[PDB]
DNA sequence: ATCAATATCCACCTGCAGATTCTACCAAAAGTGTATTTGGAAACTGCTCCATCAAAAGGCATGTTCAGCTGAATTCAGCTGAACATGCCTTTTGATGGAGCAGTTTCCAAATACACTTTTGGTAGAATCTGCAGGTGGATATTGAT
DNA sequence: ATCAATATCCACCTGCAGATTCTACCAAAAGTGTATTTGGAAACTGCTCCATCAAAAGGCATGTTCAGCTGAATTCAGCTGAACATGCCTTTTGATGGAGCAGTTTCCAAATACACTTTTGGTAGAATCTGCAGGTGGATATTGA
């Protein structure tokens, strides 16, 4: 009978609807908000896992690290202007050497 | 008490990439970004709830704060499950 | 102790970032900017810790300081 | 004897660096610099292990990008040495000075 | 239906005559004033609630937003916020 | 009698709405007492700063009232106000006049 | 009403002319005039685009000072002036 | 004569005379409808407050204005006076606009 | 462009331990049932503000000429910084132990929150002012030809 | 070494569009009387965090050689700035119609408020497991001849 159930949901509605009303975010906080902004949550982690699965299993490894995110969000156009800002722990950099650099 | 997103985020890990696993630090880096999106994602809904003088966040505040904060393609799958989920479960 | 950021260790840093060749004069300079890194970015983060009373640097603290200069960081 | 043509090292250097995630410069020298900064802030504080990692992934990962950026300069100015002269243009278009 | 706004135009005026009783400011130029006001006035709430957050504190004290000061200001200008606030708290209280 | 808060603090900014504006904000659920004057103070001085450096400006230019082009030049010439003022552009503000050394001629 | 097209180079070579000026630009290649262009088309489509999501989200026909106002905010290119 | 000023002499009279001034560079009404077009395709049938598309022409100038000072750092660090597209695009890539 | 002789990477291989993931269960939340508040959607409709259009006009954008001087190409070489074999010591790391100290409770006096009622302090028109914008002119440079 | 040639500067001028003041209502602080919390304030842990203390081994510091990179100096093809001539169209000014904000009202659909009853998600052990880590053996990438 859990709400995410019925929104059909791995992330917990509930989690985020407490943490909506303890946020400060505002005055009242809508039954749909919950929900909505849970979900949006759970597509993007969905995203994220896939292409570093993908990278993971693309290094041969069974076992995602950061470096496998780093590539991934990296790689990615859309992902990488989500997550411009922000820097991944243990990361490294995408391998880029520029071409004058390169043996003439 | 210390709770986390980690077994959510695992989850949701299994059903993509059944047969792959994520290290403890992988799993925090996780944590961190649903955290970061879920403050970006609420703020700017504050936000649109204060300038449009209202007192209470509609799913809706949630949506149009998600077509500002995401762009292209990640924006409309973004806004696509949002407004599924909900029209699921209010039926 | 700003000298303990050794001129092969910048050299390295620079490597992964891409450079080839680097003047002399960079380390100094390299060691400069650095020092003046972590001296915004902890000051913030002490105030944070100062506020909140304790005596201890939580990896926290770091975190929250690293957010209010821009330079977001994940994994802690 | 073989010697190595000056600058194939270099490339070599930079194409096994970026493989590798693992942080650069030595930890403890590190940690004992952040304390010494800390101490002028506050005196007698102490750091979570894993607070100086915090400080120490974020340096390392600015200095990386710094030099990124400072490249595309020394590039741009017919150069392949980067020189203090073009971390002060990168910084200063950043907007950090 | 009149529809009252209300800004800190008064406010910065009467500052005004303060500094230079001789000069006066321009409405472009008000404006401006306003926004600055507003602007940092978001800036040390805002700070200040994430202080009250991070500590897991209910409520703002006087003494957070000074905390936020530190952290907004530089220098000199945030030297001398702290000495105007404070000085206005103490006296505040003590009446 | 009736007296102002800000009386009290004898500040000019209005403590009672800054106090408003921080319970309506939503920045916290409980708004001490001290907090509201507290930064009330300290945006009347930010006030006050900036006023002060503009006049000048508008005296250095022979001019008896305040235009964006003086608060510009105040916030940019000033090191630290500039900093604070980094991100933000003033409407009409201009530019603090400079030409490049290589520019120059000879 | 007229049908709008290809306004973009309503922004004349003069004034992108003028606006090096300002900046201190004394030698311009010939091909910024149609770069700048470029650059500027981008940064008002970005700008827009939010100033109008403000506006829709309000529902109102009209965008108002205020959206462009908050879409710069969100940008980080904050405007003094004219609404706050 | 004709008298004649030499060239690049004019450019730092301009440099000098729009540093010193306020005024807005670009036309008024072109800019207006630039906007206007813009506008329309997100959104048809919109309308927009006088005091909008001012807000709208202020920020735009601004960030120009800003990005040829900039740019101009570049041109002289790259050893020449002339500013270029090659100038721009690096000044945004380390502004991280579009790296 | 090979030939050949270094030094490098690079898969194929393969062994246990530092991690991962799976278990086994308990306080913390989340889900429910009821009972109330209330936020803001719908329904007018006053009425600014925005869109438009007509007109005259000169501020300026366009195009074209010309040729000054900057950007790009070359060439040279002095010397800075990579590659290295060398010799040595500060970073690793690994417990080990003690304690400064985050983190919990448990009351509670001080400080906030609410709920209503007065009481001014502001804000939005008017009535009155007055810097200064937009011109004019000489004095003062600054330039560029000789 | 000169000097017209032109643009730039500064003070004087003067009505008027943009202040400064001046006033009446009334939206929202201020004053009071209670009804709740809140964050400290002593006591106390269980821990993460300093401290040594102790060997070794990479990892760093150095003095050497010289390869080729950065700068300086020389050139000159032609790109871009300065001037004019032309006449297009952005400005100014003002008038109107009416789309569409916005202030009011009206009141259900929705969210908030407890009192409990349940289920879940975080912990601390308990039972697997992917890689780190070396270790060959074999093209591969460099460089000199
Ligand atoms: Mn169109």
């Amino acid at each position: 009978k859990t709400r995410s159930s019925r929104a059909g949901l791995q992330f917990p509605v509930g989690r985020v609807h407490r943490l909506l009303r303890k946020g400060n975010y505002s005055e009242r906080v809508g039954a749909g908000a919950p929900v909505y902004l849970a979900a949006v949550l759970e597509y993007l982690t969905a995203e994220i896992l896939e292409l570093a699965g993908n990278a993971a299993r693309d290094n041969k490894k069974t076992r995602i690290i950061p470096r496998h995110l780093q590539l991934a969000i990296r790689n990615d156009e859309e992902l990488n202007k989500l997550l411009g800002r922000v820097t991944i722990a243990q990361g490294g950099v995408l391998p880029n050497i520029q071409a004058v650099l390169l043996p003439k | 008490r210390k709770e986390s997103y980690s077994i959510y985020v695992y989850k949701v890990l299994k059903q993509v990439h059944p047969d792959t696993g994520i290290s403890s630090k992988a799993m925090g880096i996780m944590n961190s970004f649903v955290n970061d999106i879920f403050e970006r994602i609420a703020g700017e809904a504050s936000r649109l709830a204060h300038y449009n003088k209202r007192s209470t966040i509609t799913s809706r505040e949630i949506q149009t704060a998600v077509r500002l904060l995401l762009p292209g393609e990640l924006a409309k799958h973004a806004v696509s499950e949002g407004t599924k989920a909900v029209t699921k479960y209010t039926s | 102790n700003i000298q303990g950021i050794t001129k092969p260790a910048i050299r390295r840093l620079a490597r992964r970032g891409g450079v080839k060749r680097i003047s002399g004069l960079i380390y100094e300079e390299t060691r400069g900017v650095l020092k003046v890194f972590l001296e915004n970015v902890i000051r913030d983060a002490v105030t944070y810790t100062e506020h909140a009373k304790r005596k201890t640097v939580t990896a926290m603290d770091v975190v929250y300081a690293l957010k209010r200069q821009g330079r977001t960081l994940y994994g802690f | 004897p073989h010697r190595y043509r000056p600058g194939t090292v270099a490339l070599r250097e930079i194409r096994r660096y970026q493989k590798s995630t693992e942080l650069l410069i030595r930890k403890l020298p590190f940690q004992r610099l952040v304390r010494e900064i800390a101490q002028d802030f506050k005196t007698d504080l102490r750091f979570q292990s894993s607070a100086v990692m915090a400080l120490q992934e974020a340096c390392e990962a600015y200095l990386v990008g710094l030099f990124e950026d400072t490249n595309l300069c020394a590039i741009h100015a017919k150069r392949v040495t980067i020189m203090p002269k073009d971390i002060q243009l990168a910084r200063r278009i950043r907007g950090e000075r």
